[PDB]
DNA sequence: AAGCAGTAGAGCATGC
DNA sequence: TGCTCTACTGCTTCGATATCG
DNA sequence: AAGCAGTAGAGCA
DNA sequence: GCATGCTCTACTGCTTCGATATCG
């Protein structure tokens, strides 16, 4: 009460306060959602007005840390209290315009905070936007891949991360629909097609096109029931020289086990008649991703277990 | 520098002498140099109040400094002018206030020497500030404090040497023990009578030089000159009505809301529309489009030709007329463009007009530019700027009209009559001197309760003219003036 | 006071003709109409307006015979003008043209002026008339209407159309007629209207005929249609009796607008269900909420804060008995310079009323000082809630006024005067013959003055004091448009503003070469 | 408008 | 019936309020 | 928020 | 060839003071 009566005075107060004052109307909303039950509609309100009067303007630049902390706020804000599309396809539709907006790039500018917010926003939070993110991909995916590459640590693996959800996100959807989506099942397929024949050096490529190719390899297994067995026999015949063959004892290029472990993985859970051939070389692969433990990282020395 | 302070040191003689009424029964010379030092810092309280000051005795009994040698007691320290510095400071009048200084020090030893100079200089050898006049106004009498040992006077002409090194500015007060110019000793290799002007010539005024404006002119596209646009006529007033909580001396810190749509509870400011009624239909818009619709150019200055000095009569006018001079701060070189425009336009007679818009946002006023040359003799009497002056143009609703059906003639014998009048009420108009009533009266109000004298200082209207002065420089010819040609007779 | 102003409008058969290769005059017509019409019903005046309009396929006449008030439609009346009226203007750009005359026009208007007059106050009335003058027309009864527009005590203003007798948008600062404008009937048309308008009025009637060019720019169509001003009476003194009864009147003045916006909160569109306020809190610590009798109207002195709140200034406050208008002296030089003005109005004293032997004195004090560089010190004020205030009074002799002007003048407190390095006596920044002489033609050829005709007076174009304000005009017509058009944005602003507000593009065509030789004479720009 | 400081995207030297 | 009050009233003045460079 | 002179409705008549 | 020790100056932002449009 104190601080929502403290922003409603007159506009005074230097914007980077107000900063940290939207956060913390946030952060009070994620912990403990049991004293905010009636008072926390309003806060949804007085997080979008700002938004909308920060962004639609065609006056004055707009106020850059205001956005930052407005973001991350709603970000703090919307679990436990979700207006999801499936009762409101209003303002849900409403957030993702204007979290489309924020990262809208259009422009090479500099210090990369409410494009940043506006990345992990999609990322932590995803499945509450069921329909609408079913006709603009190619344009989410040409941005995303072009942030990847931005050549910066600590927005790369913020963008890695809506990447991934939003590849997690369209699964389950392309999924559990009827037989429309073959177009946009072979054109992720051949642009990972596309991605996994380049040869320069993109190794953040090659990852994503083989998590892509494994999250997608559960539902081709629909009508057709044969491109899921061509499927596994390329994941082998492309893996096997690739590290175990050369590359294999002294080398850099053993930061990428999980990627195909994962995708075997996703495959073999839903396959059907298994080959029985390539065992003894799944078996010498596992193996080796074993002995590969002491030159790995944290964040990944975790999903190597996993 | 723009946010540089100056400094004043206050150096006051009690050894044996200034101390005595001269043999006389009028005034002493201490309390006269007391009169001068309160009549400074009442004046820069409201004048300047953010230089720094100090004021140190030298020649006594006891010593109270920061490096401890003998004679030398100071009383304030080097900060802002502090209304409870003087109101200690007024106590050394009259004989009780000769008595308190004699009973808390007395005065007389075997006084300083360069030694006070040197606690001049650490004193000025310890603030952190900026600093850009450092003047010390020495108030002494006597000519000769070296009478016995030349050593003395070796040592402090050369401390005055090394305090010249880094410039410190001293030049004194000297007292009226001749009157005047005879006693010329030996005191010119230290130093590179005149108090009435610190007396009651510094009454209330302010300082300061910005520039309010930086812009840039533009005369086709492609013609950026940067400008800064100052102010010479600043219209000043009073400083603010700050509001007080009743007892405890402290401010108040209001807040202010919006709410009660007869549910109570909060409402903020993003929900919030501008509407204008006209009778049942009201017009609705948003904060941004209200700030839009007031949208019409850049930020800047556009060149519409030009115009000979002989169409804008000086019966037009809507704006204290500022003044605009160019920097070498944006675009390099322009003074160069704006020295050869200025010596054209002083050779031939020539003004321009332009469209303006001073800030970021706002509908545009047409000025017109005149030029403008400085006036200069030997001794650096310069009184005015070089550069261009804007006068500013009424547009369409300001001209009104008068019903105009009004024409009666004269007839020729008044004239000579009335030359004789203007004649006898003739003077050369000023250079200054018009002092604000309103406001004169009002801080020698609030000094009443400042320094708690006796009563606010009646402050002598200047704005009323002599009526008797007048009265009698006209003399009899009031009656003949006014009954010559038009008898009212009732 | 209250005003009846009428209109008559011509959407005849020509005011259907075509182009000349440009654009039409009837949105021209239009325009200026519709501008007149938001300009009074958003200045809140308390008149009443009618209109009448000619040139359509009906006939709306009381009185119509023949030929005889032949499609002459009476579609409005006297009354106080609304939204209704523009909407019909911007539902009436239908040319459709059937029309014979449009001299009868005018009587039919005064006639129902005649019937409409019961009761009310119409001190003034103004007729605003637009034909097209190259129609046919009848020579029928001439001095009839001749007698009756001199004797009916109502003004009257004819339109025009762009011609008299290079690319004309609406109007520029520019040409009129292209090359030849005129036909026989506008021939005949414009003579008689010449010889009806200078039995009319006179000399004035040589300029009470306006086009759409050029009073599209200039605010000719308000003329005594206002109330003028209001009076001011007060006595000068001069030295101890000499009390003169004088009156004065306000001059130029920055003038500004007569509408508050209003907060409205959403969801409501409405006002009353809100309650702005202030809270007076004592923070200083956590906050102890206070109210309003504890308040201590405490200042600022060096560095502390001393009471006197209220009622101690209202004993030591400072008066000045009463309104003032003294003369302190008179100065014969020539030494008040033309930058110290400062001044938020402008007055003239000028007369007195009944029977003025006091003004006559008065222009004897005048048609004595005007000889000669002798100014007065006037010292003025109000009333005791005003301030007093010391000015300059210029003399101003003129043709049918005999005036004194009064501006203000500051007090020495209010200068402020600082060093300047002065650019004459240079080292770095001395220009050279070749650049003076590259500026030397550049204030040649972008001068904006002409002489001619033999006695060397001055003719200059753009006048920037009768070249009307963009700014209440651009936020009247977005306000037309906003409530119109119910949600669109705003539109952008009209083209006839930046055909008022821009310079005669022919003097930049004369200097474009002078500027290719500043770029490539002078030293480096950025 | 002056000015006053301190963050921070952006590179270099280094380890496993 | 005209003068004499009389509540209103347009219109002005600073004054505290708000915006910005 | 404060004042000052103009301008149509009552009260004694 | 990827994840750390180590400098680095341009950008932006808050404070201080002064100036101007505003409802009453």
């Amino acid at each position: 009460s104190k601080f929502y009566g403290e922003l409603a005075l007159k506009k005074k107060i230097p914007d980077t306060v107000l900063e940290k004052v939207y956060e913390l109307l946030g952060l009070l909303g994620e912990v403990h959602p049991s004293e905010m039950i009636n008072n926390a509609e309003n806060l949804f309100r007085a997080f979008l007005g700002e938004l909308k009067t920060q962004m639609t303007s065609a006056v004055r630049e707009p106020k850059l840390p205001v956005l930052a902390g407005c973001l991350k706020g709603l970000s703090s804000l919307l679990c436990n209290f979700t207006k999801s599309m499936e009762e409101d396809p209003q303002t849900s539709r409403e957030i993702f315009n204007f979290v489309l907006k924020a990262i809208r790039p259009q422009i090479d500018l500099k210090r990369y905070a409410v494009p940043s917010a506006g990345l992990r926003l999609f990322a932590l939070h995803a499945s509450q936007f069921s329909t609408c993110l079913l006709d603009n991909y190619v344009s989410l995916f040409e941005v995303l891949l072009k942030w990847c590459a931005h050549t910066n640590v600590e927005l790369k693996k913020a963008a890695l991360s809506a990447l991934e959800s939003f590849l997690k996100q369209v699964s389950n959807m392309v999924a559990k629909n009827a037989e429309m989506h073959k177009n946009k099942l072979q054109y992720f397929m051949e642009q990972f097609y596309g991605i996994i024949r380049n040869v320069d050096s993109n190794n953040k490529e090659l990852s994503i096109a083989i998590r892509g190719y494994g999250l997608f390899a559960g539902p081709c297994k629909v009508i057709n029931a044969k491109d899921v067995d061509f499927m596994y026999v390329e994941l082998i015949q492309r893996c096997k020289q690739m590290f175990l063959t050369q590359t294999d004892t002294g080398d850099d290029r053993v930061y990428q086990m999980p990627s195909f472990l994962q995708s075997v993985a996703s495959v073999l859970l839903y396959l059907d008649t298994v080959p029985e051939v390539y065992t003894p070389v799944l078996e010498h692969l596992v193996v080796m991703q074993i002995d590969s433990f002491p030159q790995y990282s944290p964040k990944m020395q975790l999903v190597c277990c996993r | 520098k723009y946010s540089g302070r100056d400094s004043l040191i206050f150096l006051v003689d009690a050894s044996k002498a200034m101390f005595e009424s001269q043999s006389e029964d009028e005034l002493t010379p201490f309390d006269m140099s007391i009169q001068c030092i309160q009549s400074v810092y009442i004046s820069k309280i409201i004048s300047s109040d953010r230089d720094l000051l100090a004021v140190v005795f030298y020649g006594t009994e006891k010593d109270k400094n920061s490096v401890n040698f003998k004679n030398i007691y100071v009383l304030q320290e080097l900060d802002n002018p502090g209304a409870k510095r003087i109101l200690e400071l007024d106590q050394f009048k009259g004989q009780q206030g000769q008595k308190r200084f004699q009973d808390m020090m007395g005065h007389g030893s075997d006084y300083s020497l360069s030694e006070v100079l040197w606690v001049c200089a650490n004193l000025f050898s310890d603030v952190q500030f900026k600093m850009s006049h450092k003047r010390i106004m020495l108030f002494t009498n006597e000519d000769n404090p070296h009478g016995n040992d030349s050593a003395k006077a070796s040592r402090a002409r050369t401390k005055a040497g090394d305090l010249r090194d880094t410039g410190i500015f001293l030049d004194l007060m000297h007292l009226k023990k001749p009157g005047g110019f005879d006693i010329s000793l030996f005191y010119r290799d230290i130093i590179s009578s005149k108090l009435e002007d610190l007396l009651r010539k510094v009454r209330a005024k302010e300082t300061r030089k910005r520039a309010l404006s930086r812009l840039k002119l533009k005369l086709n596209k492609d013609i950026v000159i940067s400008v800064g646009i100052y102010n010479l006529v600043q219209k000043a007033l009073k400083p603010p009505p700050i509001k007080l909580y009743r007892e405890t001396n402290e401010p108040v810190k209001t807040k202010t809301r919006t709410f009660n749509t007869s549910t109570g509870g909060l409402l903020l400011p993003s929900d919030t529309k501008r509407s204008q009624i006209y009778g049942s239909r009201q017009i609705i818009l948003e904060k941004e489009e209200t700030e839009e619709l007031k949208r019409f150019d850049d930020p800047g200055l556009m060149l519409m030709g030009f115009k000979p000095l002989v169409l804008l009569k000086k019966h037009h006018y809507l704006r204290p007329s500022l003044f605009v001079y160019p920097e070498e701060s944006l675009v390099i070189g322009s003074s160069t463009l704006f020295s050869a425009l200025l010596i054209k336009c002083l050779e031939k007679e020539v003004a321009a007009l332009c469209r303006y818009t001073p800030r970021r946002n706002i509908p545009p006023y047409f000025v017109a530019l005149v030029p403008q040359e400085e006036e200069l003799d030997d001794q650096k009497i310069q009184v005015t700027p070089p550069g261009f002056q804007l006068v500013f143009l009424p547009f369409a609703d300001d001209k009104r009209k008068m019903p105009f059906t009004e024409k009666i003639m004269a007839t020729p014998e008044q004239v000579g009559k009335m030359k004789a009048i203007v004649e006898k009420l003739r003077f050369t108009y000023r250079s200054d001197s018009f002092e604000n009533p309103v406001l004169q009266q009002h801080f020698r109000n609030l000094e009443a309760l400042a320094l708690d004298l006796m009563e606010p200082e009646q402050a002598v209207d200047l704005t009323l003219p002599k009526v008797e002065a007048m009265n009698k420089r006209l003399g009899s010819l009031v009656d003949e003036f006014k009954e010559l040609v038009y008898p009212p007779d009732y | 006071n209250k005003a009846a102003v009428v209109l008559c409008m011509d959407v005849g058969f020509t005011m259907s003709n075509s182009i000349p290769g440009i654009e039409s005059p009837f949105e021209q017509a239009k325009k200026v109409i519709t501008m007149f019409v938001q300009r009074q019903v958003f200045a809140e005046n308390k008149d009443e307006i009618a209109l009448v309009l000619f040139g359509t396929d009906g006939t709306d006449n009381p009185l119509s015979g023949g030929d005889q008030y032949q499609n002459i439609t009476v579609h409005r009346h006297l009354m106080l003008p609304d939204f209704d009226l523009l909407e019909d203007i911007e539902s009436k750009i239908q040319p459709g043209s059937q029309q014979a005359d449009f001299l009868d026009a005018l009587i039919v208007s005064m006639d129902v002026i005649q019937h409409e007059t019961i009761g009310k106050k119409f001190e003034k009335r103004h007729i605003e008339i637009f034909t097209d003058l190259s129609s046919r027309f009848s020579k029928s009864q001439l001095d009839i209407i001749i007698h009756s527009l001199k004797k009916c005590d109502i003004s009257l203003q004819f339109f025009l159309p762009f011609s008299l007798g290079g690319p004309f948008r609406l109007g520029g600062h520019g040409p009129s007629f292209p090359l030849k404008g005129i036909t026989e009937q506008q021939k005949e048309g414009l003579e008689i209207v010449k010889m009806v308008m200078i039995s009319l009025e006179g000399e004035d009637g040589l300029d009470e005929i306006y086009s759409f060019s050029e009073s599209l720019r200039k605010l000719c169509v308000f003329k005594k249609i206002e109330r003028h001003s209001i009076h001011w009476p007060c006595r000068l003194t001069i030295g101890s009796n000499l009390s003169i009864r004088i009156a004065a009147y306000k001059s130029i003045l920055q003038e500004r607008v007569k509408k508050t916006w209003t907060v409205v909160d959403a969801k409501t569109l409405k006002k009353e269900d809100i309650q702005k306020e202030t809270v007076y809190c004592l923070n200083d610590d956590d906050e102890t909420e206070v109210l309003k009798e504890d308040i201590i109207q405490g200042f600022r002195y060096g560095s502390d804060i001393v009471p006197f709140s209220k009622v101690d200034e209202e004993q030591m406050k400072y008066k000045s008995e009463g309104k003032c208008f003294s003369v302190l002296g008179f100065c014969k030089s020539s030494q008040v310079q033309r930058r110290f003005f400062m001044g938020n109005q402008v007055l003239k004293v000028f007369a007195a009323r009944d029977d003025e032997a006091a003004a006559v004195a008065l222009s004897s004090l005048i048609h004595a000082l005007d000889d000669l560089d002798m100014v007065a010190i006037v010292r003025y004020a109000y009333d005791k809630r005003a301030n007093p205030q010391v000015g300059v009074a210029f003399p101003h002799i003129k043709h049918n006024y005999e005036c004194l002007v009064y501006v203000q003048l500051p007090f020495m407190e209010d200068l402020r005067q600082y060093m300047f390095s002065s650019l004459k006596n240079s080292k770095k920044y001395a220009p050279t013959e070749a650049q003076l002489n590259a500026v030397d033609a550049l204030i040649d050829s972008m001068s904006l003055a002409k002489k001619d005709e033999k006695t060397d007076t001055l003719e200059d174009l753009f006048p920037t004091t009768k070249i009307p304000n963009p700014r209440f005009q651009r936020l009247f017509q977005c306000l037309l448009h906003r409530a119109l058009h119910p949600r669109e944005p705003l539109p952008p602003i009209q083209q006839h503003i930046w055909n008022m507000l821009n310079p005669p593009a022919e003097v930049t065509t004369k200097s474009q070469i002078p500027l290719s030789k500043i770029k490539t004479l002078f030293p480096l720009i950025e």
